[PDB]
RNA sequence: UAAUAGCGCCGCAAUUCAUGCUGCUUGCAGCCUCUGAAUUUUGUUAAAUGAGGGUUAGUUUGACUGUAUAAAUACAGUCUUGCUUUCUGACCCUGGUAGCUGCUCACCCUGAUGCUGCUGUCAAUAGACAGGAUAGGUGCGCUCCCAGCAAUAAGGGCGCGGAUG
C-alpha cells in the first residue's frame, strides 16, 4: 500500500488528529489491501507467496472487528456499514 | 515418619499455573523435575503456559494429586470447565483480588471475562504503567512487574471502574 | 494376468482437440463430479461401507436419469459409460480400503485384549504362572487364526489366558519369565496401532475434480467482502482458499477393444477413432518400441473383418484403453498445450500364439463356469438371455485362432527358486538356490545386478536427499521448482527387476520368491512412537524427532513398487511367483536363501 | 585467517573369505591373480566420487521371417513412428524490459535446516567489465564447520505515539 494512500485511510478514518492505530484504522488499512488484491487473485492465480498474505489480513480483520465488536458495538456496527463488510 | 513434601493448599479460584508454580517454589523444583517427579514428563512445563493443546486429562491430572496431595477434582477446579474457553495469552490481572488474595485466577483467563464481578473492574492485560505484558502466573515468585517493580496490590487504583 | 500399458501420443487438427476438450472438461468431469456426490448421499452408503461391495448397477442407476440432464446431455453413449466406470472403479476402491482397515482394528483391539503380562495373566487366571504354560503347551499340543477361533470360541479364564500366553511368545514356549517393561512396551505398540487405525477410519470422501473452481472464486468474494462470525468458518474459508486447482479432465475407459477402431492413414501412418466419435480421427504418434503393439491392433482388427466376425474380440492384444490429456508446460487454450494420449492396455501373454493359446484357455474356463452358474437360475429374464447368448457365442468364436508369433513358452526347472530380500540399505539381493540339494547355485549383491549401473544406486540416494533440501529452500521462498526423485527410483527398480529375471533365466529357474512384508511403514512407526514416549515422556516434539530419519527412509523404501516390477517381468517371462517369509535377523544373503527355502517348503503342499 | 571435529559418499590400501580363481580329491585342498562379499582404514605426488541453471520428435536399447544355435547369442533378410523416463556427452547461460503482488524492518541481544562465499580487471566504495562452472572448508558434499550479514527462525530485552474489554 502507498503511502499516500495509508496517510488518506488515516485521516478518512481519523478520529482526531493522532488516532494512528486505532481499531478502525487499522482495519481500514486492512480492508484497502484486500480490496486491492482480489483483482490481483482474479487474474494471478497461481500467485500462493500472495496467497498467504491475503489469508493473514483476512484473519487480522476478522480479529479486530470482533475485538471491536465485543468493546463498543456501536462503533463495531457503525465502522462495518462504512467498509460496507 | 512417613514421606512428606512441602505442601501447600490451593487458593480459591486459583489457576493451574500458578498453584504448580507456588508448589515448585516452596518446593525449590524445576518444571522438568516435577514432571519427573509427577510421572508425567514435561507436560507440566506446557501448563504453566496455559498450552492446553491436548486439554489436561485424567490421568495428567491424578498423576499431580498423587505428588502434591490435592484431590483430582479440586485440581480440575482450576482448569476451566469443560467447553469453557480461555486465552493463553495475555496473562490477565485485577489489582483488587490480588491485593485481596495474592494469586492468579483462572476465571481471569475466560474469554468471556473483562470485568471483576466483586470490583466493577476492567481487569488488565498488561502492567498499568509501563505496559509490560505479565508474566505466566507461574512465574510470579511475588506480586510485582518485572520491568518496573511495582506491586500487584498497588495497580488496584490505576486499573479503570 | 500380465497387462501392461503401452502409450502413444495422438496428433489431429485443433478443432478435431477442441470437440474433445469441450467434450470432456465441460460435461464429462462435471457428470463424474455429480455422480460421486449423489454416490455420497445415497441412503444405503453406510450399508456398503460395512461390505466392500458396492452393488454391481448401482452407479448406472443414478446415471440413467443424469444423462437427460441439461447440463450432462450431448454425449456419446459409450462416454457415459466411460464416466460409469471411472465413479464405480473410485467407489470400488475406496470401499476396499475402508473395509480391510475395519478389520484391521476389530483384530488388533481382540489383540489388544489378548494382551497380558505374566503378572497380569497370573491374577486373571488366579494360578501360578506355570500352570499357565503347562496348559499353554497343552493346547499348543491340540496356525494362529486355529488359536483365535479356540480363544474367541471358549469363555473359561484359564483356557483363554492359556491362548494369551501362547499367542504373546506367538505359538512358541519361552520360559524366559523377564523382560516386564517390554511387555509394557508391545502393549503401548498395540494401543498405538489402535490409534493410528482409529485416526486412518476417519478418511476423506472421494473428492472429485473441480476445472472450473467454482467454489474457489465464490469463496474468495465472500471471504474479502464479508466478515466471518467464528473460527470455525474462518477455517473452513482458508481451507478452501488454499485448495488445489486441479486442472486435466478424467480419462476416457474404454473397456471395449473395439471402442477403439483402427485405420491406416493414406501416408502409413496409423489412425484411431472411438466409438461414438467417429468425426474425430486421431493420428497415433509412437515410438519404434511399442510399433509392434499398435500394428497388431490394426492387423487383429483387419483379421476379425476379414472373417466376418467369426474372430472373438476378446483374443484381441489389446483389452482397453484410456484416453487421457498430459500437460504441458506454457501457455494457450488447454486444447492446445497439453498432449492427448493414449495408453493402451495389453495382456503381453496373447502376443504369442502359444500365450494366446493359455489366454483362449483362461477365458474358455471362466466364461463356461459363467454359462453354468446363470443356468442354475430359473428367472430367465430377456437381457439375462441375451447374456447367455453372448457367453456361448464367445465359446464359439474363441476357438478361431489369429496368426500370431510363436515362442516355445518357458520351461521351468521347479527345484531351482530365486528368492530376493529387500532392505532399507540393500534394496535387493538375490540367491539362486536349489533346492533338492540346498546348496545355493549362485549369490548376487546390488552391485551384481545393478552391473554397470551401481553408480545409480548411489546417485539415487545421494540426490534424493538433495532434492529433500532443495524442495525445502524452495518451499519458504513459494516457487514451484519441487523435484524429486521418483523417476530415478523407478528406473532403478525396473533395472534391478530385469536383473533379477534375467539371473532367473540364466540359471533356468522355475520360480521367484519375494517376501510378504505386510504394513511395513507402519509396524516400524509404531514401535518408534512406542520407543519415544517412554525415551521422550511428555514431549510430544521430542518423540517425533526421535529416528526421524529411520522412520523417512522407510516412508519412502520402495518394496512395493519393487515387488510389483519383478511381477511384471516375471509375468511377461513366465516365472511363478510364490511368496515366503523374510527372516528378521541374519545377513541378505542368508535372509534370501532361507525365503526361498521356506518358500519351497510350504509350495510342497 | 579460518574451516577444526561429526556425518554420508566414493575410491586407496590391509585383513579374512567365497558367489571368485586354481586344482581335481568333487566337496574338499590351497590362493587372493581377476570377480565379488565382510570388516577396518587412510585420504598419497591419487584413484574414484563430485550438488549453479538450462537446450534435441537427438543416438542406442525395436518387431517379424530364416539359418547356426537346446537356448541365449550371432548372422542374414524384411519393416521402423516421433510415447514416458534414467544416464553419458556436447553446447548455451549466469538475463533484460515492463507491469501486478506478498513478506520483513523504532532500536538492541542471542542466533536459525537463515542468507551470502568463483576467476581476473577496474575500483577496492558498492558496484561495473570480461570470463565462468574448478565456485568457502575436507578426496567429494552436508542441515556439519569457517567467515560476513542476519528484520524477514525462535526467544528475550526495550523507547516513544495511538489503541487500550
Ligand atoms: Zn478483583
Ligand atoms: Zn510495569
Amino acid at each position: 500500500l502507498s503511502t499516500e494512500a495509508t496517510a488518506k485511510i488515516v485521516s478518512e478514518f481519523g478520529r482526531d488528529a493522532n488516532d494512528t492505530g486505532s481499531t478502525e484504522v487499522q482495519v481500514a488499512l486492512l480492508t484497502a489491501q484486500i480490496n486491492h488484491l482480489q483483482g490481483h487473485f482474479a487474474e494471478h492465480k497461481k500467485d500462493h507467496h500472495s496467497r498467504r498474505g491475503l489469508l493473514r489480513m483476512v484473519s487480522q480483520r476478522r480479529k479486530l472487528l470482533d475485538y471491536l465488536k465485543r468493546k463498543d458495538v456501536a462503533r463495531y456496527t457503525q465502522l462495518i456499514e462504512r467498509l460496507g463488510l | 515418619v512417613k514421606p512428606w513434601l512441602f505442601l501447600i493448599k490451593p487458593y480459591e479460584g486459583e489457576s493451574l499455573s500458578h498453584f504448580l508454580g507456588r508448589f515448585r517454589r516452596a518446593n525449590h523444583l524445576s518444571a522438568s523435575g516435577l514432571g519427573t517427579l509427577a510421572g508425567i514428563g514435561a507436560i507440566v512445563a506446557r501448563w504453566e503456559r496455559f498450552h492446553f493443546n491436548p486439554r489436561p486429562s485424567q490421568q495428567e491430572l491424578e498423576a499431580i494429586a498423587s505428588v502434591v496431595e490435592v484431590d483430582a477434582q479440586r485440581l480440575a477446579q482450576m482448569l476451566p470447565p469443560a467447553g469453557v474457553g480461555m486465552q493463553h495469552e495475555p496473562i490477565r490481572l485485577c489489582g483488587a483480588c490480588y491485593a485481596e488474595s495474592p494469586c492468579h485466577r483462572i476465571e481471569w483467563q475466560y474469554k468471556s471475562v473483562w470485568k471483576c464481578d466483586r470490583h466493577q473492574l476492567k481487569i488488565l492485560a498488561k502492567c498499568p504503567n509501563c505496559q509490560a505484558p505479565f508474566k505466566m502466573p507461574a512465574l510470579w515468585e511475588d506480586g510485582c512487574c518485572h520491568r518496573c517493580r511495582m506491586p500487584f496490590a498497588e495497580m488496584a487504583k490505576l486499573q479503570k471502574v | 494376468a500380465s497387462q501392461i500399458t503401452i502409450q502413444a501420443r495422438l496428433i489431429s487438427f485443433e478443432s478435431n482437440r477442441q470437440q474433445l476438450w469441450k467434450l470432456m472438461a465441460d460435461l464429462n468431469t462435471p457428470l463424474i463430479n455429480e455422480l460421486l456426490c449423489q454416490l455420497g448421499q445415497h441412503p444405503d452408503f453406510e450399508k456398503w461401507q460395512q461390505k466392500g461391495k458396492l452393488p454391481s448397477t448401482v452407479v448406472s442407476q443414478l446415471c440413467q436419469p443424469l444423462k437427460t440432464d441439461p447440463r450432462f446431455a450431448g454425449q456419446p453413449s459409450r462416454l457415459y459409460m466411460s464416466a460409469i466406470h471411472i465413479v464405480d472403479y473410485i467407489y470400488k476402491s475406496w470401499l476396499a480400503i475402508q473395509k480391510r482397515l475395519q478389520q484391521q482394528l476389530d483384530g488388533k483391539t481382540r489383540w489388544l485384549e489378548m494382551l497380558n503380562s505374566d503378572a497380569e495373566l497370573v491374577e486373571l487366571s488366579g494360578d501360578t504362572l506355570e500352570a499357565i504354560r503347562v496348559k499353554a503347551a497343552e493346547i499348543l499340543a491340540i496356525l494362529s487364526k486355529t488359536l483365535f477361533d479356540a480363544y474367541q470360541e471358549t469363555e473359561d479364564i484359564k483356557s483363554r489366558s492359556a491362548i494369551s500366553y501362547l499367542l504373546k511368545n506367538g505359538c512358541k514356549l519361552t520360559d524366559k519369565e523377564e523382560d516386564s517393561e517390554k511387555f509394557a512396551k508391545r502393549r503401548r505398540q498395540v494401543e498405538i496401532q489402535i490409534q493410528r487405525l482409529t485416526e486412518k477410519l476417519i478418511s476423506r470422501m472421494p473428492k472429485g475434480r473441480d476445472l472450473t473452481n467454482a467454489k474457489w472464486l465464490e469463496t474468495l468474494l465472500t471471504a474479502t467482502t464479508t466478515v466471518a462470525e467464528d473460527n470455525a468458518q474462518a477455517k473452513r474459508w482458508q481451507d478452501i482458499l488454499l485448495t488445489r486447482s486441479s486442472s486435466l479432465p478424467f480419462p476416457l475407459v474404454f473397456e471395449t477393444n473395439e471402442d477403439m477402431v483402427w485405420s491406416k492413414n493414406q501416408k502409413g501412418r496409423l489412425c484411431v477413432h472411438f466409438n461414438g466419435l467417429s468425426d474425430l480421427i486421431f493420428e497415433v504418434y509412437c515410438g519404434n518400441r511399442q510399433l509392434h503393439w499398435f500394428q497388431r491392433f490394426l492387423e487383429d482388427q483387419q483379421t476379425k473383418r476379414k472373417s466376418k466376425n467369426q474372430h472373438s474380440s476378446g483374443l484381441f492384444t489389446l483389452r482397453n484403453g484410456h484416453l487421457v490429456w498430459l500437460e504441458g508446460e506454457g501457455k494457450g487454450e488447454p486444447w492446445n498445450l497439453h498432449h492427448l494420449t493414449l495408453y493402451c492396455c495389453v495382456d503381453n501373454r496373447l502376443w504369442t500364439e502359444e500365450g494366446t493359446e493359455i489366454v483362449r484357455q483362461e477365458k474358455a474356463d471362466e466364461i463356461t463356469k459363467f454359462i453354468t452358474n446363470m443356468k442354475k437360475k430359473s428367472d430367465l429374464s430377456d437381457t439375462q438371455q441375451a447374456l447367455i447368448q453372448r457367453k456361448q457365442s464367445t465359446l464359439t468364436r474363441i476357438n478361431n485362432s489369429f496368426e500370431r508369433p510363436s515362442q516355445p513358452l518357458y520351461q521351468g526347472q521347479s527345484h531351482i527358486l530365486v528368492g530376493v530380500s529387500l532392505g532399507l540399505e540393500k534394496p535387493a539381493t538375490v540367491a539362486v538356490v536349489d533346492a533338492i540339494a540346498n546348496k545355493v547355485l549362485a549369490y548376487r549383491s546390488i552391485k551384481q545386478l545393478l552391473g554397470d549401473n551401481y553408480e545409480l544406486l548411489n546417485r539415487q540416494r545421494r540426490q534424493q536427499q538433495y532434492l529433500s533440501h532443495e524442495r525445502h529452500k524452495a518451499q519458504k521462498n513459494f516457487s514451484p521448482n519441487q523435484f524429486g526423485a521418483s523417476e530415478l527410483g523407478q528406473h532403478i527398480d525396473r533395472l534391478l527387476a530385469k536383473a533379477i529375471v534375467a539371473l532367473a533365466r540364466t540359471y533356468k529357474a522355475g520360480s521367484i520368491v519375494l517376501p510378504k512384508l505386510g504394513d511395513m511403514r507402519e509396524v516400524v512407526q509404531s514401535e518408534i512412537q512406542a520407543i519415544a514416549e517412554q525415551k521422550f515422556p511428555g514431549y510430544i516434539e521430542g518423540q517425533q524427532k526421535y529416528a526421524k530419519q529411520y522412520r523417512v527412509n522407510v516412508h519412502r523404501w520402495s518394496y512395493g513398487r519393487l515387488i510389483q516390477s519383478i511381477q511384471s517381468k516375471a509375468a511377461q517371462t513366465g516365472i511363478v511367483i510364490e511368496e515366503g517369509k523374510q527372516p528378521i535377523r541374519g545377513s541378505p544373503h542368508d535372509k534370501a536363501k532361507e525365503l526361498a527355502l521356506s518358500a519351497y517348503n510350504l509350495r510342497l503342499t
